[PDB]
DNA sequence: AACGCGCAGACC
DNA sequence: CGCGTT
């Protein structure tokens, strides 16, 4: 019975992968960043629904989805009212600057409104809770060999405020472009492309 | 090659492990940990090479 | 899916179930047997139900009571149904619902003896009593697994997923099936690819065959980057219809003579 | 006002470094001081290298437009 | 089905709730336990298969593999 | 049957409220989701020859914008509708200035009656609807996703931006669910936005031909 | 606390737009009953 | 040793079991699994036995 | 009474 | 073969 499945199954799939070339053959991304067959018809904006090849990318898992509530607000939310906290993580001369100045407050405010915007788009989006998902760099990783290199050691208050973080993280979402172009609808496709990986 | 980090769980890793206590310290050799491309715990196997 | 109250208990589910499975005369029925009795108050049989009530032939077709009662059905209706479908030609008798026999009397009033035959051959044959067509049987299993367990993120947070009765079809029809009340019209799929293109639209198209493409291709544990999965639904769905990778779907499409002669067809397309 | 990506591909940087190295072959004057080597190809790939490869790429678009690229103004990939 | 006697209403139950209990599924089997932890809603309630160490979702429904 | 037909009668009336409603005919909020007391307290619940008889629980909603565009809702009683029937309907319509309406058959008109709407297409659009598909909201499916009717100035914005002809675009037969329910034609585009679990959000654009 | 006062005046407004919109539609709704009056 | 011991043992707990549900698929006993004939449920619990 | 079509069937 | 129109 085995040898018989493996023949007919070898005689089968064959006919289905020539078919299945033969029925997209012609397909290719053009230097317009988008698939077109051979009569230049669009099947794609954007190839893959993103514009990024297949062998860069890895499995990663979502963080700010399937959290409770409660969770999410004390995890990412950066209370700059617990000032022995804040001394332990963050160093003297930035406690006082977190305190005082209130439009790093505001900045964070705005900032975890948009991470709440962001973890319901998630919720809505991917129904049943999968936090597994593919994306381009693999972040924790990254962040692995960035403390390796330069010795964070995990214990000593660092420096680096969280404006700082902000602006950054701001700074690299506008340079990762897809669509080029400052057109409404260029901008609302480029956002909507690299909204998951953002 | 170079500075290499990851980790991977070994074939025989028992799942009742990383709960209880020994979770960076397997009685088995478990739980590969690699920093800086070093080799430091657990044992090499399909799931890691 | 269950969408009211159905969806926990499974007393008001089994009604949803019959309600959407295929049942005819056959199935409710035990025996057939085509008499002469000249008189109906003589009753050549020994029963003491049409005196009460009260041609020269008829139909004794008595009906088994453990198929009746699954299906959950009662004489008034199927004697409703049986003279709304043949109009005001017969005189069905039923019998009461206390009696041990569910028997029945099929008259006709106004070649009539193969005319009986005929009828009740193809009353027997198909009838509709209570479901629909295409639909054979209907299963009932709980959920196992996410993919059909109901998800809801209580106030929380958390999804916690719930286990709701489901039911699993045999047949074809979608249209017919989200229509029935305590059904939810949002999460019943269909399975087939046709269906969906007739009942939803191209794009509910795509995406089935997407999920559908996908199961099949994960069902054993192998992974597949899902571009290729989406470009090929796309090459697919493209020109709105559901084009097939055989030649009849790709040959039709304007790309070039050179190019379907590659394929197949050499000398007709040339 | 060009929108093409400012990225070498791949295809595009092979066929440069094999195009290059048949113009060499044929004997043409190399774009790079050569420590001592004789392979075509490795002083294409060295012309790469060091930007001074004569030559741009003309990237058609689905439209019918054309986008002209130099070696040495695009950014390379490897 | 209100006028029927008692014994009959009885009958009718007793077979209504056999064709329901008969139309249903079977549920599929497996080793239940709350050692794997479901990645899809955090429950420990969880089925276990080996044939390949498949884990199927107990209150959750999570579905996945270890090797 | 009796509660089945106004059960029947009342879902085919909510999807009519809110297909008008997607399409941007002004309704009201209470009627786009008034529960089924209501329809009965205000019909009568007896339609087995009583108060709430076809042809009266017609509606007329005017557009947003254009409150001289209006659109009407037939439900005709005979089961197989002929020519006579949307003869007169469109008789006693030519008395106003309306020009759109939308017929709600119970089964399938007669060949016939389908070659007279197309005729008088130019001058009064007219399209049938069968209740069997009325009875279920398609677009509220999960297959199904969001769609927009996108406009003239904005296609062309896209086209002129994308440096693309309109004919390179995908393709959906005016003959789809969706497109029937939208009430697009030949010649117009529509813009699909998807959950792409690689992207978050994917938008694509489809023009009907 | 003023930003959210402005912010309330602002929601209360909203509410009044959808109250002159529904009295806008019971007034237009009162003379289209006749029309459908007269339709049969 | 041991290990033949305990499959002897199992492959006899098996045969038992199965030779009773022959002994109640014959005297009508084993009613039918919902979803399955008599003969299916029979081949069914002799499988996962 | 004959013609316009459409579904189903049969046949290739 | 059936409906509806001329």
């Amino acid at each position: 019975e085995g040898l018989i499945d493996t023949a007919v199954k070898t005689a089968e799939t064959g006919y289905i992968q020539r078919r299945l070339i033969k029925s997209m053959e012609s397909v290719m991304v053009k230097y317009d960043a988008t698939v077109r067959n051979s009569i230049n018809q669009v099947v794609q904006l954007r190839y893959g629904e993103d514009g990024l090849a297949g062998e860069s990318v890895e499995f990663q898992n979502l963080a700010t989805l399937k959290p409770s509530n409660k969770a999410f607000e004390k995890k990412f939310r950066f209370d700059y009212t617990n000032e022995r906290a804040l001394r332990r993580t963050l160093q003297e001369d930035l406690v006082k600057d977190v305190l005082s100045n209130a439009h790093i407050q505001n900045e964070l405010e705005r900032e975890f409104e948009r991470m709440r915007e962001d973890r319901e788009v998630l919720r809505v989006i991917f129904p049943t809770g999968d936090s597994k998902v593919v994306l381009p760099c693999n972040l924790l990783r990254m962040i692995w060999n960035a403390q390796k290199i330069f010795h964070i050691n995990p214990r000593l208050p660092s420096d680096l405020h969280p404006i700082k973080v902000v602006e950054g993280v701001k700074e690299l979402s506008k340079k990762l472009v897809i669509v080029n172009g400052d057109d409404p609808l260029s901008r609302q496709a480029q956002e909507n492309a690299t909204l998951l990986f953002n | 090659p170079g500075h290499i980090n990851c980790i991977r769980t070994h074939s025989t890793h028992p799942d009742d492990e990383d709960s209880g206590p020994y979770k960076h310290i397997s009685p088995g050799d478990t739980k590969v940990v690699v920093e800086n491309g070093e080799l430091i715990m657990g044992i090499l196997c399909k799931k890691s090479l | 899916f269950l969408l009211g109250q159905s969806a926990r208990d499974a007393e008001r589910a089994k009604d949803i179930l019959c309600r959407l499975e295929h049942t005819t005369l056959r199935k409710v029925t035990a025996n057939t047997a085509i008499y002469y009795d000249p008189n109906p108050q003589s009753t050549v049989v020994a029963e003491d139900q049409e005196w009460v009530n009260v041609s020269p032939w008829l139909l004794r077709v008595e009906l088994d009571r453990k198929h009746m009662t699954d299906r959950k059905l009662t004489m008034e209706q199927i004697a409703e149904k049986i003279n709304a479908g043949f109009g005001d030609d017969l005189n069905c008798i039923f019998n009461d619902d206390n009696a041990e026999k569910l028997v029945l009397r099929i008259r006709i009033m106004n070649d009539d003896d193969v005319f009986l035959r005929c009828i009740e051959s193809n009353m027997l044959t198909d009838m509709t009593l209570q479901g629909i067509e295409q639909i054979s049987k209907v299963y009932m299993h709980l959920p196992q697994t996410d993919n059909k367990k109901k998800i809801i993120i209580t106030e929380d947070g958390e999804f916690k997923a719930l286990q709701e009765w489901i039911l699993e079809t045999d047949g074809v029809s979608l249209m017919r099936v989200l229509s029935e009340k305590d059904v939810d019209p949002v999460r019943t799929t269909s399975n087939d690819i046709v269906e969906i293109f007739t009942v939803l639209g191209i794009e509910a198209v795509r995406k089935a065959l997407e999920r559908e493409l996908y199961h099949v291709i994960s069902f054993d544990g192998s992974y597949v980057n899902y571009r290729h999965l989406a470009l090929l639904c796309d090459t697919m769905t493209c020109r709105g219809h559901l084009m097939a990778i055989t030649r009849h779907g790709v040959n039709r499409q304007d790309t070039g003579p050179l190019m379907k002669c590659s394929f197949e067809e050499t000398v007709d397309v040339l | 006002k060009r929108i093409t990506t400012p990225y070498m591909t791949k295809y595009e940087r092979a066929r440069v470094l094999g195009t290059r190295a048949l113009q060499i072959a044929m004997c043409a004057p190399v774009m790079v001081e050569l420590e001592g080597e004789t392979d075509p190809l490795l002083i294409a790939m060295k012309e790469l290298k060091a930007r001074k490869i004569p030559i741009i790429i003309r990237r058609y678009l689905p439209d019918g437009s054309y986008e002209d690229w130099g070696v040495d103004e695009l950014i390379i990939s490897d | 089905e209100e006028m029927a006697s008692d014994e009959l209403k009885e009958m009718r139950k007793n077979l209504t709730k056999e064709a329901i209990r008969e139309h249903q599924m079977a549920k599929t089997g497996g080793t239940q336990t709350d050692l794997f932890t479901c990645g899809k809603c955090k429950k420990k309630n969880c089925t276990y298969t080996q044939v390949t160490t498949f884990v199927v979702c107990n209150e959750c429904g999570n579905r996945w593999k270890f090797c | 049957d009796d509660e089945e037909e106004t059960y029947r009668l009342w879902k085919i009336r909510k999807t009519i409220m809110q297909l008008c409603h997607d399409r941007g005919y002004l309704v009201t909020q209470d009627e786009l989701d008034q529960t089924l007391e209501e329809f009965k307290a205000q019909f009568g619940d007896k339609p087995s020859e009583g108060r709430p008889r076809r042809t009266d629980l017609t509606v007329l909603v005017a557009h947003n914008d254009d409150p001289t565009d209006q659109m009407f809702v037939f439900f005709p009683e005979e089961p197989k509708v002929g020519i006579k029937t949307i003869k007169v309907y469109c008789q006693r319509m030519q008395e106003e200035n309306i020009t759109r309406a939308l017929i709600v058959v119970q089964q399938g008109m007669t060949p016939s009656a389908k070659q007279s709407l197309v005729d008088m297409a130019p001058k009064y659009i007219l399209e049938q609807f069968l209740q069997q598909e009325l009875l279920i909201n398609i677009t509220e499916h999960e297959l199904v996703p969001e769609h927009v009717v996108m406009t003239k100035e904005e296609v062309t914005e896209l086209l002129a931006r994308y440096k693309l002809r309109e004919n390179q675009l995908p393709r959906i037969q005016a003959g789809d669910p969706v497109a029937r329910y939208f009430g697009i034609k030949r010649g117009q585009v529509v813009k699909i936005i998807r959950p792409s679990e690689t992207a978050g959000r994917y938008i694509t654009y489809r023009l009907v031909q | 606390r003023q930003k959210l006062l402005k912010e309330q005046e602002e929601k209360r407004l909203r509410e009044k737009e959808e109250q002159k919109k529904l009295l806008e539609q019971r007034a237009q709704y009162v003379e289209k009953t006749k029309n459908i009056l007269m339709f049969t | 040793s041991k290990t033949y011991q305990d499959i002897q043992n199992t492959i006899k707990k098996a045969k038992q079991d199965v030779i009773e549900v022959i002994e109640k698929a014959h005297n009508n006993e084993l009613e039918p699994t919902p979803g399955n004939t008599l003969r299916q449920t029979f081949e069914n619990q002799v499988n996962r036995i």
